C-alpha cells in the first residue's frame, strides 16, 4: 500500500509542487530521486526537508516519513 | 516555463 | 508510477470556424491558472485575458485543481480570447 506527499519547489518563487505516491516500503531514496526528476534539478547535490526545517534521512521507508513527518515537504536544491 | 507539468497530445 | 494521475482535456478554441483544438493532459493537483496559461500558449492569445469556459457556460475558476475540473466538468472545455476596444 502507497503513501503520498506534497512536495513543493520553495526556491521557485510560483512555489510549484508535485503529488507522488509510492509503496509504504519504498525507500525514501527513490522518492527523492523521483522528485528529484520531476523537478529537473540534480538527484545527488538536492535534499528533501520538512516544512519545519528538519531533513529527512532517505535511507528510510516513505512509510516511516510519512508516519513521523507527513505529506508536506520541501525539495531544496544545491546552489 | 511549463513547471507544473502539462503535456501536450 | 510515483508520478500523480494526470486528467485530459480537449479545449476548442470555438471563436477559429474550424473548431481547432488541443488536449492537454495535466497531473490532477495543479491549479487551473497553469491550464490556462498553456492552452493560451498553445492557441498563440494572451494568457492573462482569455477564459476557459465548459460547453454548457459555465465559467472555470482557475484557483482550483485540474482534478476538480475534469470531476466537475469533463473533459470539453472551450478557450474564450477577448475582443479588442478600438
Amino acid at each position: 500500500s502507497k503513501v503520498s506527499f506534497k512536495i513543493t519547489l520553495t526556491s521557485d518563487p510560483r512555489l510549484p509542487y508535485k503529488v507522488l505516491s509510492v509503496p509504504e516500503s519504498t525507500p525514501f531514496t527513490a522518492v527523492l530521486k523521483f522528485a528529484a526528476e520531476e523537478f529537473k534539478v540534480p538527484a545527488a547535490t538536492s535534499a528533501i526537508i520538512t516544512n519545519d526545517g528538519i531533513g529527512i534521512n532517505p535511507a528510510q521507508t516513505a512509510g516511516n516519513v510519512f508516519l513521523k513527518h507527513g505529506s508536506e515537504l520541501r525539495i531544496i536544491p544545491r546552489d | 516555463d511549463n513547471e507544473w507539468g502539462i503535456e501536450l497530445v
